[PDB]
RNA sequence: AAAUUGAAGAGUUUGAUCAUGGCUCAGAUUGAACGCUGGCGGCAGGCCUAACACAUGCAAGUCGAACGGUAACAGGAAGCAGCUUGCUGCUUCGCUGACGAGUGGCGGACGGGUGAGUAAUGUCUGGGAAACUGCCUGAUGGAGGGGGAUAACUACUGGAAACGGUAGCUAAUACCGCAUAACGUCGCAAGACCAAAGAGGGGGACCUUAGGGCCUCUUGCCAUCGGAUGUGCCCAGAUGGGAUUAGCUAGUAGGUGGGGUAACGGCUCACCUAGGCGACGAUCCCUAGCUGGUCUGAGAGGAUGACCAGCCACACUGGAACUGAGACACGGUCCAGACUCCUACGGGAGGCAGCAGUGGGGAAUAUUGCACAAUGGGCGCAAGCCUGAUGCAGCCAUGCCGCGUGUAUGAAGAAGGCCUUCGGGUUGUAAAGUACUUUCAGCGGGGAGGAAGGGAGUAAAGUUAAUACCUUUGCUCAUUGACGUUACCCGCAGAAGAAGCACCGGCUAACUCCGUGCCAGCAGCCGCGGUAAUACGGAGGGUGCAAGCGUUAAUCGGAAUUACUGGGCGUAAAGCGCACGCAGGCGGUUUGUUAAGUCAGAUGUGAAAUCCCCGGGCUCAACCUGGGAACUGCAUCUGAUACUGGCAAGCUUGA
């Protein structure tokens, strides 16, 4: 980089990338827990995993890592799949 | 944001400003939303040196447009007839 | 009201889809003669009511597949 | 940008007096006006139709002291303006400031009036104008400058002016050396020896 | 009112003619180039080729009113001393004005460049639904209580450098929980779940340490619903050439389900159906940024897309994502490649299609300038800083427009030149001479406008506990111009400093002599040159333009010579050898109906600029500018029904 502000922006963006990546992995792990519970066919476990998942995606959407529409999509899809497990 | 400012037209050493509403990001003489007046700084006597559509300006200000300093001064001068 | 086209079904072999030919009558820009032009549209046909040769009635909607952005309103005439 | 050669050769080529001299003498006593200039000037010129059109246009140009680019612009303006194109062209030529000064009589010739205009000795509506091609509007006042009122050539031009016909579209006071351009001259008020339709046809070739 | 005032031919085939038919010329124009020549000014324009390679300088920062801090320098405070009797110099303290480096916010996605790619992925016109949107703006509510880090810094250390490594300390409007949770998210519902940040000015009782949470004000933070703007997406019509490219396509076409996106969608995956496009030209090949517009044309058309503005695409080449409201990012990141460079040989650095400039290519295209004074943009409460945007300046007759290079008189019709039938004629009022003026250039003096604002004071009003702060409105005081020796005005001097280029047989305005002798040469065509050349070359004279004039290139015109307007086919080029016939084009006559074509009106849109009309300002003009007209189109709505089309019923004259 040739401009001082560009250099600082690169440093800041790398730090932001690490932070974002850890949060994104965490959220994905919880969603995958819900999906695995649905796959196993255990409705109670699926509901428990969904309950643990919901605040995480909501908080991430509020923080701006994902969008509100994406959080809503996750919640709606998982609720629809869980309700059919009966 | 939306702003009300002057676009410089005319000739060399003889500027003539068009008072326009525009997205502030556009170039000074570029894309604009609506033309609302003009201002000639070298207008001769008995010649209209400033004209503004105050109704349109007020409409855009109510919609949330900002105003450049020169346009604000021109509005003040026009209102002080 | 709603803008709306009317045409003739030229294919119905797709599942819930039809091809509709719309005819326009326009003056030739140079020679002035009125000529016929055809536009073929992919139309969503739920219940698969339409058949080849029927005169059908279509409107514009959101995309439904790669080539489908129109949907069937009613069947004006049946072959 | 100005013809600076002998003046009577132009009138000899055009076969008529172009008023390029003051008029204190006779054109016949000053030159062989009936003879075209040059070694072969005694020959009888058979002129084609293009030649006739060209000679008429050149005659008008030499009368008013206008070069070709300006004259073509005058013709374009005359064609653009509503009405008869040839009459519009003549009116535009007569509206020139140097011509107006000459007709008012402050200059013995159009060249002298042009020099007076150029040297900042002429005022229009109370402002100094030194553009020979300035267009004079109706009700305008053309006056001699106070520092130029003492010039003897102005008095000579004034005493030569009344020896000719008085233009009826102007109102001149020689005591104060100032005139009013009452209105644009009509076609009738201009010379009948000018065939402007030839110029109009020439510019359509 | 006004805004469609518009249309020329000529030469050449023949012994001659009429026709046909090509070729050639006169016009206008240009980002032009070249040759000759060259005075001034105004406005504009200036790498069309190598999207070739680039030395050097500059083109993006800013905020201390978010934060820890103190590298400076400037004060304040303590001591000492040459002391020069309190002026100086050296140390200790961030205590203040401030501020290097650092954390954090915002900007860097704008502004600027280029046209490589792109033939519809784009662009233009008109519609549309399944979306997000920083800064700005409206409304309703919140802004409680905690925690763990980390740069800077300190110590040690690796490396030539670039760049790191280890340990320890610290702050926030950096980061993360907890609480709060409804016009928000999920859900039929019940229910479940999600946020935040402080800073600054002033102050009495200062409720407590001279500060603050004690009050007030300003500003900032969070949630939701709106506005505005911007962006993403879908559809129809239009937008080059080639058929000596006729078949193309397997995520291909559609469906269901899962995933994915801000959002619809084969966007992606699994399965099912076997579809989808194409002679109304698919696929393939060549060329190409598109538009408003520009040139030409009487128009219809034809050609074109430089400058200005809108849209798109690209940023050394290929690929990728990260951050972010927004980028798959010209002056950011990563990988690979080619070149250039540094190296201690381990390893590192770079991207002018930003402005200026260099080399190179080319027939050809400019200065390594001044200033942020104005307009606009970034950050900032502001002051202000940054801004090769922009405003200006330099170079170039590149274009357009204006002006000057003098005016009047002057026969001796002077000399000299050229021609001469030797009489004379022409150059020619031309010159000389005589009277005059002095634009422009030169010199000296005066002198607008582009300046709005901002800063200090004040008085009033609004706020509050407060004559405090803050805001607003007036008034007062000093100021802000790169251009710049500005435009412009006045004075001095003296015609004094200022004319060339092409052509002259016909088209085509303009004629003689001499030289040469099918030679030298000219030439757009017809042609010219053979010893009396108006055609070659010089001269005299003349013609046309004129600070320009010629030549070359290129487009339209003339060319009704691709003919829609507006042509032809017996013999000039041209009727398939003759038919049948699908698609296609066309359709006798009457009534009813429909209203698709057609017609009328209205509404929305058709950006601004450009063109045109009427005006205004630069002394005029070019140029700038107000309003209108126009944008001949598209869509929608409402009407008309003669004609064409659809539908229904007929009729008999075509069959
Ligand atoms: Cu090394
Ligand atoms: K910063
Ligand atoms: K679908
Ligand atoms: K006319
Ligand atoms: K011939
Ligand atoms: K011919
Ligand atoms: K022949
Ligand atoms: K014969
Ligand atoms: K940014
Ligand atoms: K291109
Ligand atoms: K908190
Ligand atoms: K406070
Ligand atoms: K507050
Ligand atoms: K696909
Ligand atoms: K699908
Ligand atoms: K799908
Ligand atoms: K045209
Ligand atoms: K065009
Ligand atoms: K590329
Ligand atoms: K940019
Ligand atoms: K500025
Ligand atoms: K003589
Ligand atoms: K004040
Ligand atoms: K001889
Ligand atoms: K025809
Ligand atoms: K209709
Ligand atoms: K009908
Ligand atoms: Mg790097
Ligand atoms: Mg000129
Ligand atoms: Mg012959
Ligand atoms: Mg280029
Ligand atoms: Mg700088
Ligand atoms: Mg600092
Ligand atoms: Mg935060
Ligand atoms: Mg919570
Ligand atoms: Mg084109
Ligand atoms: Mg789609
Ligand atoms: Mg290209
Ligand atoms: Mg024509
Ligand atoms: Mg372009
Ligand atoms: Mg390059
Ligand atoms: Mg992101
Ligand atoms: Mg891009
Ligand atoms: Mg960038
Ligand atoms: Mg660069
Ligand atoms: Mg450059
Ligand atoms: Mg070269
Ligand atoms: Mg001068
Ligand atoms: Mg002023
Ligand atoms: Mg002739
Ligand atoms: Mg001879
Ligand atoms: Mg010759
Ligand atoms: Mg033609
Ligand atoms: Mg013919
Ligand atoms: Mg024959
Ligand atoms: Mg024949
Ligand atoms: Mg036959
Ligand atoms: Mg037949
Ligand atoms: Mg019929
Ligand atoms: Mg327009
Ligand atoms: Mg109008
Ligand atoms: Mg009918």
């Amino acid at each position: 980089a040739n401009i001082k502000s560009a250099k600082k922006r690169a440093i800041q963006s790398e730090k932001a990338r690490k932070h974002n990546a850890s949060r994104r992995s965490m959220m994905r792990t919880f969603i995958k827990k819900v999906y695995a519970a649905i796959e196993a066919g255990d409705k109670a476990a699926a509901q428990k995993a969904f309950n643990e998942m919901q605040p995480i995606v909501d908080r991430q959407a509020a923080k701006g890592l994902i969008h509100k529409n994406k959080a809503a999509r996750h919640k709606a899809n998982l609720t629809a799949q869980i309700n059919k497990l009966a | 944001m939306v702003t009300i400012r002057l676009a410089r037209h005319g000739a060399k050493k003889r500027p003539f400003y068009q008072v326009v509403v525009a997205d502030s990001r556009n170039a000074r003489n570029g894309r604009f939303i609506e033309r609302v007046g003009f201002f000639n700084p070298i207008a001769s006597e008995k010649e209209e040196g400033t004209r503004l559509d105050l109704d349109r300006i007020a409409h855009w200000v109510g919609q949330g447009a900002t105003i450049s300093d020169r346009v604000a001064a021109l509005i003040k001068e026009v209102n002080k007839a | 009201k709603i803008r709306t086209l009317q045409g003739r079904v030229v294919s119905d072999k797709m599942e819930k889809s039809i091809v509709v030919a719309i005819e326009r009558f326009v003056k030739h820009p140079i020679y002035g003669k009125f000529i016929k032009r055809t536009t073929k549209l992919h139309v969503h046909d739920e219940n698969n009511e339409c058949g080849i040769g029927d005169v059908v009635e279509i409107r514009e909607c959101r995309p439904l597949s790669k080539t489908k952005s129109w949907t069937l309103v009613r069947v004006v005439e049946k072959a | 940008a100005r013809y600076l050669g002998p003046k009577l050769k132009l009138s000899r080529r055009e076969g008529t007096d172009l008023f390029l001299k003051s008029g204190v003498r006779a054109i016949d006593t000053k030159c062989k006006i009936e003879q075209a200039p040059g070694q072969h000037g005694a020959r009888k010129p058979r002129l084609s139709d293009y030649g006739v059109q060209l000679r008429e246009k050149q005659k008008v140009r030499r009368i008013y002291g206008v070069l070709e680019r300006q004259f073509r612009n005058y013709y374009k303006e005359a064609a653009r303006l509503k009405g008869n194109t040839g009459e519009n062209l003549l009116a535009l030529l007569e509206g020139r400031l140097d011509n107006v000064v000459y007709r008012m009589g402050f200059g013995a010739t159009r060249a002298e009036a042009r020099q007076l205009v150029s040297h900042k000795a002429i005022m229009v509506n109370g402002r100094v104008v030194n553009i020979a091609s300035y267009q004079v509007s109706p009700n305008d006042v053309v006056s001699i400058r106070e520092k130029a009122k003492k010039q003897s050539r102005v008095k000579a031009a004034l005493e030569l002016a009344e020896q000719r016909e008085k233009p009826t579209w102007l109102e001149v006071d020689a005591g104060k050396m100032e005139g009013t351009f009452k209105r644009k001259p009509e076609r009738s008020d201009l010379s009948a020896d000018i065939n402007e339709h030839l110029i109009v046809e020439l510019y359509s070739k």
